[PDB]
DNA sequence: GGCCGCTCAATTGGTCGTAGACAGCTCTAGCACCGCTTAAACGCACGTACGCGCTGTCCCCCGCGTTTTAACCGCCAAGGGGATTACTCCCTAGTCTCCAGGCACGTGTCAGATATATACATCGA
DNA sequence: TCGATGTATATATCTGACACGTGCCTGGAGACTAGGGAGTAATCCCCTTGGCGGTTAAAACGCGGGGGACAGCGCGTACGTGCGTTTAAGCGGTGCTAGAGCTGTCTACGACCAATTGAGCGGCC
């Protein structure tokens, strides 16, 4: 249960740099099933990498081909 | 019943027992048939999206496209490709589910008609029945009706390039009395692709009322026929003192 | 009457 | 024998011709690589990369900084309109965003 | 083992249009990024071009229609000009 | 001395779009990569510069979610933001 | 002498029956030539007498209705979530821009 | 000025397709801006493939290659 | 006999192997990738024929239309998942109304 | 060339009583294409990613596993498994 | 109407070469764990800004009605342009040979992070 | 009219990231040939642009009226702000060994391709 470590503040925080002035209070769970479903499919294909080459160890190239292929391509780790 | 036996019928309208014969016709029916739209396949078309009622709801008795069916809410009767089938509840035309009413003579307004039982608000009462005429034959039937001096008319305003005249032939619809205060309205309903008129009431009317709606008539004669409603929001004349073509 | 369509939009033919 | 000087030189551009032509024919983009297709190419790459750099080092004048980092690739990318739909879609590390506000929700 | 990178081509065109600004070891990474993504981007479709007209051979013509249809606006003519000016200098 | 309602949230929408740095804390963030991989594999490891882009498009997804959810909660002439607002930016986004 | 009227559809009403016949039915939207004539003029801005076919017609058509119907759904929810039911240009904008246009 | 023959009730049509109840009087022009600028990038990418495949004539399949690069597959005229 | 007959398939092999060559997918191509990758497209068609056969059939028709096809991949959860980001020729939407709309 | 033919013979596997009209099979053509080039794209995509010089059947379970959803994976992975079974054998 | 041939492409056995799978090994890296700091998160009190439902009004877009217009049918014609056979000649892949450009590791240093009061911008009464 | 807290600010301190440097592989450059891709001519024909007459549906247009877009308001909940308290995230540090990355050898897999063969389209009888 790591889900409720992703904290009001945390959430808040990211709103805040969203430029959002007020937030109700039930964006925290929805925000909760947001994050977790965007990490279950980052996580689903970046794992299904991992297994093609036979490692045990998700590598920063293994996520960054994940986000490509979901078409987010993330700079900065090669 | 009573219009049931042509012979009675005629022998008491002699006597002003009953009103005037007419062809007694169960539907609406066109004259001259005209250009068929693209809307005529609506047969086909008009599908519902009710849920298939299970061998258990309707053995229970529930309501096949009831009100919160997807055509009835849009005044559309199912064809016979509705997902209920025959269990469907929104084919009271096609199924002449007309409600019990009585013609009754009044004491001043002439024939009207009467709720024979209590009805509930929002059903169904009967279709306007008549002859579908264009406007040369509408207004060559005008011709003779004003030829052979007639005090009523039953011409109504089906569509753009459609009237339904129900002066030879037509239903008991026809004796329903004009309200300023009514208690009955008027529904342009869909019937496989053809378009039906039908009245139904605006609240729950007990029986022995008399059944009234707002006829917005056209008036087009030289003269001003009365209006008898009584209430004080009474009009004066049917469409008022401003004459129409 | 449903053969109607097949003027609109015709049967694919293998042969 | 005779000199060898780089195709990079020959087309006077500074990102490298050799490289870019390995890669073509070593990333299977086709059976055959044209020998103007890693020139051009290469020219593209270095005008692309000159035209973000000098976003980037005026961005860094304005934080009265002298070295870029992140987050002035991020700034350049974002307050020019024909590379913000270029990379409309691309995520920077240790990037941030734009300062922008909503003109409803200051008073 | 030695690893294929554009740090310094990147560091060389930056000496270019900036003779005194640094750049640190995160944006040379993104840089990295940059250059491989739009070269992957602009080879992917010349790839396509050549296909599509069943051809085999990919082509200073055909990085010209991918550089056309992959850069928005005016960038695309700066490019485009830059590429043929690169090649008439490599012809000569 | 107290802030009237709204100063202080304008104030940090300044000072963290100002900023560069990581909003959730790493920790928990890690934690939670490991317990949703969990389910795909059992028995991983993961390279912490792995972890760190994780994080980079979690909060940099959140932060263009935020953005456009923001613009409809505005377009609906309001200004907290709520579920529905989510609900109507992932539904034109397409998820 | 006058005919009578029945009660006017309520407004809105025969509009909903205009959803579900369009929504049935699956047919082109636009006139052909009036959208025919659109591709060509834009086209000229791109290259002096151009020719086209008849199915790149068609696909070009099939496209940017299909494109308006994508962007008509997507800006309905927003009017809808907007607490309204008229759809206006704003809703579109709006529509485009969490799009990502 | 053949964007006026984008006619009012194809607008409306396409916005009923859509689901919409109910249509404002600014939508027309708003939607006209809209569908010349989607046609303006499809066509501009349909007429470079052509200009490389040294034809003159637009084929569907350049329509198609436009539509899959703007990310919008069309399937029946492949 | 053909590889098609020994993979127990219908769809051609021989040209899923010619296309994966001639289309620079990789420099080689091994045995079990066409059979492999012919099996998922036939397994892919016959989920969507499937599918269209049903709503065909809901729909009273005998013939597989466009419209059929369309509503075959948008009334499942994950083809149109699949099929999110592509349109149809002649292919319509799914009849819906938002609720706010009924009256 | 299409896959029309093949379209044909799998369509009356599934549905004995039934046809297929000119621009269903148009788009069933173009659904087979887009499928393969997005299949063998992420394989290519796997192979070049891990250096590798050939498309195996590993490495279309990986990209077939990565492409579809779930449940549809799931299927057409067991497809794909029983085919390459009978090939081999 | 049905049988013999062609054009194409699918399949086979073999040579051939080299990509990959196994097996060994090294050492980078991730992991578990301890103890303290000190920033952050948490739970509560408070009151204000806001979301909301109701309300009255205006005006706007509808359904309806009628006329105006040019979009489809369709058929026919001219020929621009696309698709497609042979020639050849140019360009590119390939295999060899050589050497300097580029990358990994190694000092030295200097721009930004840390530390503080100064002095100015912004928001509350 | 003017309380009080933050940001940008100037000054110096401090330090580990930059960037310039040498060493020396390996991959790029030059160079040759054999080969076949595609540039081109030369031809054919088929759909495309273009013409018109002609129909009738759709589009344009103009109207009444009633739905809803909208502004304004009264209510009361709920969220922002600030505090005092709690705790775990963060850091620096410990030590282990999983397994990432690599080099090497050999086995088998696939490209090539000549030859072997039928599928599907077609014409001839």
């Amino acid at each position: 249960d790591n889900i409720q470590g992703i904290t009001k503040p945390a959430i808040r925080r990211l709103a805040r740099r969203g430029g959002v002035k007020r937030i109700s209070g039930l964006i925290y769970e929805e925000t909760r099933g947001v994050l977790k479903v965007f990490l279950e499919n980052v996580i689903r294909d970046a794992v299904t990498y991992t297994e093609h080459a036979k490692r045990k160890t998700v590598t920063a190239m293994d996520v960054v081909y994940a986000l490509k292929r979901q078409g987010r391509t993330l700079y900065g780790f090669g | 019943d009573d219009f049931r036996d042509p012979q009675r019928w005629k022998e008491c309208a002699k006597q002003g027992k009953m009103p005037c014969y007419f062809d007694l016709i169960e539907e609406n029916v066109y004259l001259t048939e005209r250009k068929k739209n693209k809307s005529h396949r609506d047969i086909k078309r008009m599908q519902c999206e009710c849920t298939p009622l299970s061998k258990d709801e309707r053995a229970q008795g529930e309501i096949a496209c009831g009100e919160d069916c997807l055509n009835r809410l849009l005044m559309i009767e199912c064809s016979s490709r509705c997902p209920n089938g025959d269990y469907c509840s929104n084919r009271r035309f096609q199924r002449k589910q007309h409600a019990d009413v009585e013609v009754i003579l009044t004491e001043k307004k002439g024939w009207g008609l009467r709720a024979a039982k209590d009805l509930p608000s929002n059903t169904f009462v009967l279709e306007y029945c008549g002859e579908v005429l264009d406007h040369k034959e509408f207004k060559a039937r005008v011709k003779e009706y004003a030829r052979n001096k007639n005090i009523h008319y039953y011409f109504m305003a089906l569509k753009n390039d459609e009237i339904i005249d129900a002066t030879q032939k037509g239903n008991c619809s026809r004796f329903m009395n004009h309200s300023c205060e009514p208690n009955c309205e008027t529904q342009k309903w869909t019937v496989n692709g053809q378009l039906r008129v039908g009245f139904f009431t605006t609240k729950l009317v007990p029986s022995g009322s008399e059944l009234t709606f707002d006829y917005q008539f056209q008036r087009y004669g030289k003269e001003a026929q009365k209006c008898f409603c009584g209430s004080a929001n009474c009009r004066g004349y049917l469409g008022g003192e401003n004459r129409v073509s | 009457g449903d053969s109607e369509s097949e003027i609109e939009d015709e049967t694919f033919n293998p042969s | 024998r005779a000199k060898a000087k780089t195709r990079s030189s020959r087309a006077g551009l500074q990102f490298p011709v050799g490289r870019v032509h390995r890669l073509l024919r070593k990333g299977n983009y086709s059976e055959r690589v044209g020998a103007g297709a890693p020139v051009y190419l290469a020219a593209v790459l270095e005008y692309l990369t000159a035209e973000i750099l000098e976003l980037a080092g005026n961005a860094a004048r304005d934080n009265k900084k002298t070295r870029i980092i992140p987050r002035h690739l991020q700034l350049a990318i974002r307050n020019d309109e024909e590379l913000n739909k270029l990379l409309g879609r691309v995520t920077i590390a240790q990037g941030g965003v734009l300062p922008n506000i909503q003109a409803v929700l200051l008073p | 083992s030695r690893k294929e990178s554009y740090s310094v081509y990147v560091y060389k065109v930056l000496k270019q249009v900036h003779p005194d600004t640094g750049i640190s070891s995160k944006a040379m990474g993104i840089m990295n990024s940059f250059v491989n993504d739009i070269f992957e981007r602009i080879a992917g479709e010349a790839s396509r071009l050549a296909h599509y007209n069943k051809r085999s051979t990919i082509t200073s013509r055909e990085i010209q229609t991918a550089v056309r249809l992959l850069l928005p606006g005016e960038l695309a003519k700066h490019a485009v000009s830059e590429g043929t000016k690169a090649v008439t200098k490599y012809t000569s | 001395h107290r802030y009237r309602p709204g100063t202080v949230a304008l104030r940090e929408i300044r000072r963290y779009q100002k900023s560069t740095e990581l909003l959730i804390r790493k920790l928990p963030f890690q934690r939670l990569v490991r317990e949703i991989a969990q389910d795909f594999k059992t028995d991983l490891r993961f390279q912490s510069s792995a972890v760190m882009a994780l994080q980079e498009a979690s909060e940099a997804y959140l932060v263009g979610l935020f953005e456009d959810t923001n613009l409809a909660a505005i377009h609906a002439k309001r200004v907290t933001i709520m579920p529905k607002d989510i609900q109507l930016a992932r539904r034109i986004r397409g998820e």
